[PDB]
């Protein structure tokens, strides 16, 4: 209706999660042990195919080396390891679930433990990652303890200090809501926050299918290896799949024919496996870049991009580690309890249009007020919060009233 | 059961056998193998090297070196100061230390090596200088 | 010979329903329906907010409201013709079929 | 120059366009029919190659499943199907060409 | 068939890369006004229509 508006009167704090894969398993494959084994004739025949193995070795080495640039780019955002003070009082906000727990041996947070419990020859080995899981934890703890006692300051120079309620006042001021709204509700919002975190825990207890995205990154490896190690029991048109049997039943001049088919089949399988790995690595890097961007723009600062760091107006975020990935806890701001009013875009007075500084003109049936745009708080009209800018015989929908002084 | 002779595994490969005369069941496992890596500073700086045998315990390396092993490019283990046990494998030719520095030549699970009279040392990498802002 | 083609899960009418829902939510609500409940507001006020969002005070719209609307309509009129003349206008989607 | 500035005294409202592909065609392939036809002799020989066909089916199925998540991610942005108001007067703007 | 399937995989990756950008232009141009230069058109963005 062309003269009516709706303005919320009460807010909500909500926490929503988001899971991203970061890195996948490192592998190394040796040709001659896979294709040939210990047989000399097979290697002497394989030397006729050129350099079909140096390329494979180089490609897999490149993938493996790249897998450690993915973790050095998401977590190694800081140069100092900050700590948290012994006095764990932050204006009533309760961070016990996210901060590390010294009692247990591995110094992980309870949510991190919950996350960690929810996720499950022939020249085919696996290399270990460079950063152990007890170092990713230290990066995460430093990131968490720099954003509690400093705000966004530590991402753009020296970490400056400020109490928590003042920081949250800054962050309300950053989405168009005045400071005082927080200070008059400081307790409620704190409680409003404290329960949300709790819900998160239960939301990961009952639901087992929350962490599928990471789980796939594991599963897609096993199959890719299993098939490979199975492809060793296929004849490919020869008389047997075991080199020693052929070498122990046929004259060597008549055995190249049999060995060639096996060699070609195994080369083809290796090439297929390598190509699939290359494509999957491309996808994983594409995801890791987004993870780094989300770490830089939601954790080290407040974002104005819609639906980037959560659904709703944005306040902050907290990283938590996980196997082969990361988990973000976005803290947003959802309005509620809307109430209806009648409005008009001007106030004629003494033959002069009047427009608000910031806010919208609102009527409650008899009286007129100007209020901010996201939380009902009326005010008495006054030249201090309006500007004149023009005459009263042009604008449409203008409603005449008085403006005090 | 009295009618099987061979055996297989989760793949198609024999991993057991029955002796034709001393009718006893025997397992089969292959002999060890794995990769080899050489850890070196540039030839401009120094000329010594260190060697990493991937995915074995050091005792099987020492025994085989005392008896038989390929890659006869043998190094000299003077004392316990040479052999060291990482998560990746046995590291022969480097002395583990107690301090922390920056990572210079990455090796394995948190282990890095560097050239610091001079010799080659392997340590645990450091994530940076500790700090604590006074809330 | 052994090659089959599968139909998409969402029909075209369903996609049109989503498109119409999105269009109808950004006319009577502005951007508010993308962060919670949908709050209503008259359209010229929404356009005044969107002028305020680029560093131009509100009054500029109100004193020009009749003119600006015209400049909008003409633009929306021409697009149709601009989708006839230019051959490569749909160059992208077409290739997706051809390829 | 170090003491001269330029400031505009009039504006323009313009509408551009943009085209983006979202999804492509789903397919599926039956090996035995394509390669060997309906011959019972050929399939026995083909069976000696192990699992060159489960891989292909898995890959094509993965592509086909992803092609639906793409469209679900682009269009299913809201969970309430808003309906346009009956009377269409929005301050002087048509939307008739888009509604 | 192997050639065909590899080609399809590469094209699918390309199409996914392009479809992750429409999902962002639908959130920052359709559900709200944007400040990124030259993102939602050439000029100072006002609004958009799918
Ligand atoms: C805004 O919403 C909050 C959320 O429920 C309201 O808080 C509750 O208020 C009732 C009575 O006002 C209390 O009995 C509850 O205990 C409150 N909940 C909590 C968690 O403390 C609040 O009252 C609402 N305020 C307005 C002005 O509507
Ligand atoms: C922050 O939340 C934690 C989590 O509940 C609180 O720890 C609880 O403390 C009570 C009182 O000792 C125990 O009965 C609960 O078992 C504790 N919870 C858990 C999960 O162990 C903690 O008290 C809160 N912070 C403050 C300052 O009260
Ligand atoms: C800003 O530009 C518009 C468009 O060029 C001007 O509107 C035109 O004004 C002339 C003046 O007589 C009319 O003849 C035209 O019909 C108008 N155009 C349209 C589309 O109606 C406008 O006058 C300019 N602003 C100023 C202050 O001159
Ligand atoms: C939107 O503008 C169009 C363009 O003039 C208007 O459509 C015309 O309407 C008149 C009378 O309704 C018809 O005689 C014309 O044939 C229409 N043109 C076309 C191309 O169909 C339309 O009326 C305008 N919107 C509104 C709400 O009036
Ligand atoms: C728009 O508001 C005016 C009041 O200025 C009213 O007369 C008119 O009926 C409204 N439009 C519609 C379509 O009701
Ligand atoms: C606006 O008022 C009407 C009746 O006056 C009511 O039905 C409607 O719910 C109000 N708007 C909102 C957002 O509640
Ligand atoms: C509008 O607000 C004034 C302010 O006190 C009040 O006196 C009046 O009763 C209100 N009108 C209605 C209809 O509630
Ligand atoms: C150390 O060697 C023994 C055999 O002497 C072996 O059983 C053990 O697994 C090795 N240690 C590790 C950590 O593998
Ligand atoms: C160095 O020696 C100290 C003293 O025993 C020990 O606590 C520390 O762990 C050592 N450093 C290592 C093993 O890297
Ligand atoms: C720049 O300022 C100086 C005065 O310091 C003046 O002499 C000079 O002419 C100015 N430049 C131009 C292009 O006018």
């Amino acid at each position: 209706s062309n003269n009516s508006i709706a303005i919320p009167t009460n807010f909500t704090i909500s926490v929503t999660t988001e899971i991203l894969p970061v890195s996948m398993t490192k592998t190394s494959v040796d040709c001659t042990m896979y294709i040939c084994g210990d047989s000399t004739e097979c290697s002497n025949l394989l030397l006729q195919y050129g350099s079909f193995c140096t390329q494979l070795k180089r490609a897999l080495t490149g993938i493996a080396v790249e897998q450690d640039k993915n973790t050095q780019e998401v977590f190694a955002q800081v140069k100092q390891i900050y700590k948290t003070p012994p006095i764990k009082y932050f204006g009533g906000f309760n961070f016990s679930q996210i901060l590390p727990d010294p009692s247990k041996p591995s110094k992980r947070s309870p949510i991190e433990d919950l996350l960690f419990n929810k996720v499950t020859f022939n020249g085919l080995t696996v290399l270990p990652p460079l950063l152990t899981d007890e170092m990713i934890a230290q990066y995460t703890s430093a990131l968490l303890a720099g954003t509690i006692t400093s705000g966004w300051t530590f991402g753009a120079g020296p970490a400056l200090q400020i109490p928590f309620p003042m920081q949250m006042a800054y962050r309300f001021n950053g989405i168009g809501v005045t400071q005082n709204v927080l200070y008059e509700n400081q307790k409620l919002i704190a409680n409003q926050f404290n329960s949300a975190i709790g819900k998160i825990q239960d939301s990961l207890f009952s639901t087992p299918s929350a962490l599928g995205k990471l789980q796939d990154v594991v599963n897609h490896n096993a199959q890719a290896l299993n098939t490979l190690v199975k492809q060793l029991s296929s004849k490919f048109g020869a008389i047997s799949s075991v080199l020693n049997d052929i070498l122990s039943r046929l004259d060597p001049p008549e055995a190249e024919v049999q060995i060639d088919r096996l060699i070609t089949g195994r080369l083809q399988s290796l090439q297929t496996y390598v190509t699939q790995q290359l494509i999957r690595a491309a996808e994983i890097r594409a995801s890791a870049n987004l993870a780094a961007t989300k770490m830089s723009e939601c954790v080290l600062g407040q974002s104005k991009r819609v639906d980037f760091c959560g659904k709703g107006y944005h306040l902050m975020s907290f990283p938590q580690s996980a196997p082969h990935g990361v988990v973000f806890l976005h803290v947003t701001y959802v309005p509620a309890q809307e109430k209806n009013f009648t409005t008009a875009p001007a106030i004629c007075h003494d033959g002069k249009a009047h427009f608000p500084r910031e806010g919208v003109f609102v009527s409650n049936g008899t009286h007129w007020f100007v209020t901010q745009r996201n939380f009902y708080e009326p005010q008495i009209i006054t030249t201090d919060n309006t500007f004149v800018s023009g005459n009263c015989d042009v604008v449409i929908g203008i409603v005449n009233n008085t403006v005090y002084d | 059961l009295p009618f099987q002779q061979f055996g297989r595994d989760i793949v198609d490969t024999t991993d057991a056998v029955r002796d034709p005369q001393t009718l006893e069941i025997l397992d089969i496992t292959p002999c060890s193998f794995g990769g080899v890596s050489v850890i070196t500073p540039g030839t401009n700086t120094s000329n010594q090297v260190a060697v990493l045998y991937q995915g074995v315990n050091c005792t099987e390396v020492s025994v085989a070196i005392h008896a038989d092993q390929l890659t006869p490019t043998w190094r000299v283990y003077s004392t316990g100061s040479n052999v060291f046990q990482t998560r990746a494998g046995c590291l022969i030719g480097a002395e583990y230390v107690n301090n922390s520095y920056e990572c210079d030549i990455p090796i394995g699970a948190g282990i890095c090596a560097s050239y610091q009279s001079q010799s080659i040392i392997a340590y645990t990498m450091s994530l940076g200088a500790e700090n604590s802002v006074a809330y």
